[PDB]
RNA sequence: GGACCCGGUGAAAUUGAACUGGCCGUGAAGAUGCGGCCUACCCGUGGCAGGACGAAAAGACCCCGUGGAGCUUUACUGCAG
RNA sequence: GGGGGAUGACCCCAGGCGGUAGGGGAGCGUUCCCGAUGCCGAUGAAGGCCGACCCGCGAGGGCGGCUGGAGGUAAGGGAAGUGCGAAUGCCGGCAUGAGUAACGAUAAAGAGGGUGAGAAUCCCUCUCGCCGUAAGCCCAAGGGUUCCUACGCAAUGGUCGUCAGCGUAGGGUUAGGCGGGACCUAAGGUGAAGCCGAAAGGCGUAGCCGAAGGGCAGCCGGUUAAUAUUCCGGCCCUUCCCG
RNA sequence: GAGCUGGGGCUAGGAGUGAAAAGCUAACCGAGCCCGGAGAUAGCUGGUUCUCCCCGAAAUGACUUUAGGGUCAGCCUCAGG
RNA sequence: ACCGUGAGGGAAAGGUGAAAAGAACCCCGGGAGGGGAGUGAAAUAGAGCCUGAAACCGUGGGCUUACAAGCAGUCACGGCCCCGCAAGGGGUUGUGGCGUGCCUAUUGAAGCAUGAGCCGGCGACUCACGGUCGUGGGCGAGCUUAAGCCGUUGAGGCGGAG
RNA sequence: GGUCAAGAUGGUAAGGGCCCACGGUGGAUGCCUCGGCACCCGAGCCGAUGAAGGACGUGGCUACCUGCGAUAAGCCAGGGGG
C-alpha cells in the first residue's frame, strides 16, 4: 500500500468543501487508503446518555478523507509531487517543487 | 407403520463407513469421487 | 395543517382490519375513540393504537389541539407476507400467508370557527 | 362425491360485489347515568357501574 | 360430534376473459355467447345436485408406429453347457 | 407500364393491389465493433412515468413535462446469444376459490385468587372428568442439550401466551465392583501357509476380529435446581505389585 | 407351533429371494436405484418471437414393408434468356 | 443449506451515501412502528436502504349504473365534468345501429375439440468443413497459396508442396 | 297561493364499472462488478523425511471463516521494505 503522506507531515487539502486548507495529518489509514488531517472535515455525530457526557447529545470529530485527496506541503509553498533520492547510504522523499527535504 | 429407516449407528459406519469403502474399488473411487468434488463429508457421520 | 400516525409490518391481514378502519373515518376523535374500544375485533386494538400515536402526534408536534379533532383519512395497505409450509394428508404440503398491514390514520383540526 | 371445482376465476366486480354485505356496524352506545364516559346498555360500566346493588369497583 | 351464528387463525384442486336466463330453431350434428320469441329490479345467505359435453389423469379399450418390453416354440441366427 | 429526359424520385397520365402453405422484395428495432485521444452530458446520461404534440404506410423516430443521478454515443459501415402470447413451457411474483374448509381422536369442564401493557390459554387453590397389564414406573435402541435456572415473545406453537421441547446467557453428567474395553469364542468376516483368476480380484487350514451368549468383584440410605450402586454415610468384596 | 420376536450376520439386478402372486428386493419391480454412453432415437404431438410491399399453391399420378412418411412428376415463386 | 440408507442429487441469495455524517433529544407505544428534531445536495437515499416497470391491493376525486340480456367492443347523437380566446379537444356513458374470444389442429371451431389464472423475466433455423447455385469485386490461359518462416501500439510480408 | 283527476319527468348507490391522482406490494429495467468464460503465453508432479485430503484443537473476551499446531491468528535466520 504505497500511499505519499505520513503521520508527522504537513498537507494542504486539494479538493472539496475544505479544499485550500492546510493542516498537519493527524493519522493515516493505508488500509482505506485515507487520511485524517483534522482540524479538517469535521462533522457532527449524536450520542447516546452514557457515561462521559451522559447529558451530551452531539460530539464533533472528523472524517477521514481519501488519501488522494491532499498533497504534501513543502516547506517552500504549495506542492510538489516528491521524488526519491539515493545517495549514500539510502532512503528519501525530496520535494521535486524544488527542492527541499521533507524533514520530520 | 414400519417404515424404512430404522436408524442402528453399527451398521451405518459398517456398511458406509470410511473403511467399507476403502476395501473394495468401487468404494475407494467413490472417496476418489467424493473428494475431486469437493464435498464436506467423504463418508456418513455416526 | 394535520398530523398522522402509520404502523408497519402489523402481523393481521389487511381485510380483516380494513374493516374497522372503515369503522371510524371522519369521525370526531371522541367517537372513534369510543367506538374501537367497544368494538368488537382483534384489529380495533392497533387501530386505536394508531389513533392515539396521531393523535399525540397532532397537539404535541403540529400544535393542533385536541379537542378540534377528528379522522380525516385512514386505510390500511398490505405489507410482506409470512409465508408458512404447512403439511398436508397424501404428503402434500400446502403454503399458508400470515400477511401484514400497514396502518394509516390522518388527522384534521375539525372546522372549529 | 366427484370433487366440484370453481369453472372460472373469478372476478374482481364479483367478488367485491359479494362483500357488499360485510361491513361492520358500529357498537350501540348510550352515555353513563353518572360517569362521563360512554356505555353499551343494560350493562354495567367497566368505570363506576350502577346503584341498587354493588357494581364492579372502580369506586 | 359436525353442519349453522359470533370472536381468533386461515388452506385446496381449478381458473382465456365474462356484463354467464328459458324455449323453438340454427350451427362440427347436445348453445349463457348466433336467430326469433319469452322471461327477467341490484346483492347476498342456507340448501339440491340437472347443466356448464363440470374437475382430475396428454384413454388403460380400439387402431396406427416398419415404437418398446415380458413370455413361448419343431421361427431365424448365435452362446453357455 | 408509357410519356416529360431530372437520366430516373418529381410531374402528369393509365392500369393492377382478398388471401393459408409457400416464394420474392424492401425496412424498423435490440447487443457489440470501427467512426472515437472525437462528440453529448450535473444548465442532468441510461432507465422509468405521462402527452390530446410533430415526422413515418407500418415496425419506429422526434419533441415537451415529471422522475432519475453517470452514463450515453451521429452520419456512414461491420458483426450477432437480436424481437414472445401460447410449448399441461422454465424461474419468480401476485391473484381466484374465501374470510370458505379446517384448526388433528366426543376423556370434560367450572370458579376464586395471583402475575402482567395485555389472560379461556401462564402460576396457586377448590370442585368436576379420564387412564390405572396405563395414558404409571424402570431398561435397551435411536435422538444429541432437548436437562436445571435467569432474562425474554419477532418467529416456531394450527387460537392465545406473561408459557414452552422457542431466543440469549449460566450452570449440570464424578465409578477398581453398573455397561462396554487392556478376557473367550458364535454365525459370519479376515487371513501366515497354500490355491485360482487377463488386470481389478476370488478362495483358504492355522491364527486373528466378531456378542444380548460364556467368564468377572456392590448392597441399603442420605444428598443437588440439575448426577448418583458413580458423591457422601454404614457394611462388604476383586485383581495386580511387593514383603 | 410349519409359532412369534430382539440382537449379530449372509445372498442383488438376467441376479437374489419366493409354502409361487411374476410376490418381494428402501412408499410404483414382466427386470431396482444412481451416474455415465447422452443432446440415444421419436416417419409422432406441441411450440416457433418486429413491420410493410408484390405473386400465390396442393390435398392428383406413378413406385414405395407404402398408406398420417417419402422420390419423380404436376400445380407456386424468383432470376436470366 | 436441503433431499437421499447409499452411490448421488443439489439451490437460492450482490448495490444506503461522496462520507456513517447509520438519525442525540422530546412525543404516542409493552416492544414494533411512527411523529418532531437533526444529518445530508437529495431521507418516497433511513438500513425490509440506487433505479423502482407490470400483475396485484388500497384511499380520494370526476362521469356512470338498481325494467335490462352479455366475446364486452365499435359507429352515431345527446347529457354531465375538464382544458381552451374561438371553432376545438380529453374523460365518462344514456340510448340507438352492428357484432360468434386468441392460438392450435382441421374438410370444417364461438365452438360443447388442444393450450393458456394474470404479470415480469428466460425460451426455438446456428456453427464448422465440404457442396451447389446466385451476387460484389480481383486477376485473367490462367487463378490461387497450405502448413511454416520473418515481422508487428490490433502492421503486415514471405512461402508454389499443392 | 292551495284543495284536486291525468300526464310526466329529477336527485337517490347497498355495492359495482371506466377515467385521473397518490400510495402499498413486487423486484422487471438501466447503470455498476473484480466473479465468471475463452484463447495465448508461461509453468508442470507431490508422497514413509508420512502426500493429497481431513478430524480435533488453537485468540484476554471468539459463533463462523482465514491462519496455525500443544512453541498452535504463531517461533528462528537471511533478503525486502520504511
Ligand atoms: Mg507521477
Ligand atoms: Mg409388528
Ligand atoms: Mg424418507
Ligand atoms: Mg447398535
Ligand atoms: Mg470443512
Ligand atoms: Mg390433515
Ligand atoms: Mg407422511
Ligand atoms: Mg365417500
Ligand atoms: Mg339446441
Ligand atoms: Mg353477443
Ligand atoms: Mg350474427
Ligand atoms: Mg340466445
Ligand atoms: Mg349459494
Ligand atoms: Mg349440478
Ligand atoms: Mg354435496
Ligand atoms: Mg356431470
Ligand atoms: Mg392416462
Ligand atoms: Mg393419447
Ligand atoms: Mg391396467
Ligand atoms: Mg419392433
Ligand atoms: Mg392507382
Ligand atoms: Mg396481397
Ligand atoms: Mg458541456
Ligand atoms: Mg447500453
Ligand atoms: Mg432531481
Ligand atoms: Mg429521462
Ligand atoms: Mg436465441
Ligand atoms: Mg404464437
Ligand atoms: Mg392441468
Ligand atoms: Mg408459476
Ligand atoms: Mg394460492
Ligand atoms: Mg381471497
Ligand atoms: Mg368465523
Ligand atoms: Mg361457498
Ligand atoms: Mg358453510
Ligand atoms: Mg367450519
Ligand atoms: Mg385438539
Ligand atoms: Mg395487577
Ligand atoms: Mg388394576
Ligand atoms: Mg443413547
Ligand atoms: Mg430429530
Ligand atoms: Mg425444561
Ligand atoms: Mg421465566
Ligand atoms: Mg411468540
Ligand atoms: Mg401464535
Ligand atoms: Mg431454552
Ligand atoms: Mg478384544
Ligand atoms: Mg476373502
Ligand atoms: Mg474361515
Ligand atoms: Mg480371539
Ligand atoms: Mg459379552
Ligand atoms: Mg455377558
Ligand atoms: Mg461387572
Ligand atoms: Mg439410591
Ligand atoms: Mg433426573
Ligand atoms: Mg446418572
Ligand atoms: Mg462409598
Ligand atoms: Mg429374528
Ligand atoms: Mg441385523
Ligand atoms: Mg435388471
Ligand atoms: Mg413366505
Ligand atoms: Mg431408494
Ligand atoms: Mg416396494
Ligand atoms: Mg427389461
Ligand atoms: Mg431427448
Ligand atoms: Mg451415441
Ligand atoms: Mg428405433
Ligand atoms: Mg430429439
Ligand atoms: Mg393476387
Ligand atoms: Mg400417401
Ligand atoms: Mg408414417
Ligand atoms: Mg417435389
Ligand atoms: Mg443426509
Ligand atoms: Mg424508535
Ligand atoms: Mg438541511
Ligand atoms: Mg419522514
Ligand atoms: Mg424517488
Ligand atoms: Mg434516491
Ligand atoms: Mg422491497
Ligand atoms: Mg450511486
Ligand atoms: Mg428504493
Ligand atoms: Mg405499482
Ligand atoms: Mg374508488
Ligand atoms: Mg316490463
Ligand atoms: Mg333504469
Ligand atoms: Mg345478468
Ligand atoms: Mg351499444
Ligand atoms: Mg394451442
Ligand atoms: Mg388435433
Ligand atoms: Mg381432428
Ligand atoms: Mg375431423
Ligand atoms: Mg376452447
Ligand atoms: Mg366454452
Ligand atoms: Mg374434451
Ligand atoms: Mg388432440
Ligand atoms: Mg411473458
Ligand atoms: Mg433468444
Ligand atoms: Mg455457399
Ligand atoms: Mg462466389
Ligand atoms: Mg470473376
Ligand atoms: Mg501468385
Ligand atoms: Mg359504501
Ligand atoms: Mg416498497
Ligand atoms: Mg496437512
Ligand atoms: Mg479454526
Ligand atoms: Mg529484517
Ligand atoms: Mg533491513
Ligand atoms: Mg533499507
Ligand atoms: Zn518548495
Amino acid at each position: 500500500v504505497k500511499m505519499h503522506v505520513k503521520k508527522g507531515d504537513t498537507v494542504l487539502v486539494a479538493s472539496g468543501k475544505y479544499k485550500g486548507r492546510v493542516g498537519k495529518v493527524k493519522e493515516v489509514l493505508p488500509k482505506k487508503y485515507a487520511v485524517i488531517v483534522e482540524g479538517v472535515n469535521i462533522v457532527k455525530k449524536a450520542v447516546r446518555v452514557s457515561p462521559k457526557y451522559p447529558q451530551g447529545g452531539f460530539i464533533e470529530k472528523e472524517a477521514p478523507l481519501h488519501a488522494s485527496k491532499v498533497r504534501p506541503i513543502c516547506p517552500a509553498c504549495g506542492k510538489p509531487t516528491r521524488v526519491r533520492k539515493k545517495f549514500l547510504e539510502n532512503g528519501k522523499k525530496i520535494r521535486v517543487c524544488a527542492k527541499c527535504g521533507g524533514a520530520l | 407403520m414400519k417404515r424404512t429407516w430404522q436408524p442402528n449407528r453399527r451398521k451405518r459406519a459398517k456398511t458406509h463407513g470410511f473403511r467399507a469403502r476403502m476395501r473394495t474399488p468401487g468404494g475407494r473411487k467413490v472417496l476418489k469421487r467424493r473428494r475431486q468434488k469437493g464435498r464436506w463429508r467423504l463418508t456418513p457421520a455416526v | 395543517m394535520e398530523a398522522k400516525a402509520i404502523a408497519r409490518y402489523v402481523r393481521i391481514s389487511p381485510r380483516k382490519v380494513r374493516l374497522v378502519v372503515d369503522l371510524i373515518r371522519g369521525k370526531s376523535l371522541e367517537e372513534a375513540r369510543n367506538i374501537l374500544r367497544y368494538t368488537n375485533k382483534r384489529g380495533a386494538y392497533f387501530v386505536a393504537k394508531v389513533l392515539e400515536s396521531a393523535a399525540a402526534n397532532a397537539v404535541n408536534n403540529h400544535d393542533m389541539l385536541e379537542d378540534r379533532l377528528y379522522v380525516k383519512a385512514a386505510y390500511v395497505d398490505e405489507g410482506p407476507a409470512l409465508k408458512r409450509v404447512l403439511p398436508r394428508a397424501r404428503g402434500r404440503a400446502d403454503i399458508i400467508k400470515k400477511r401484514t398491514s400497514h396502518i394509516t390514520v390522518i388527522l384534521g383540526e375539525k372546522h372549529g370557527k | 362425491a366427484k370433487h366440484p371445482v370453481p369453472k372460472k376465476k373469478t372476478s374482481k366486480a364479483r367478488r367485491d360485489a359479494r362483500r357488499s354485505h360485510h361491513a361492520l356496524t358500529p357498537p350501540t352506545l348510550v352515555p353513563c347515568p353518572e360517569c362521563k364516559a360512554m356505555k353499551p346498555p343494560h350493562t354495567v360500566c367497566p368505570e363506576c357501574g350502577y346503584y341498587a346493588g354493588r357494581k364492579v369497583l372502580e369506586v
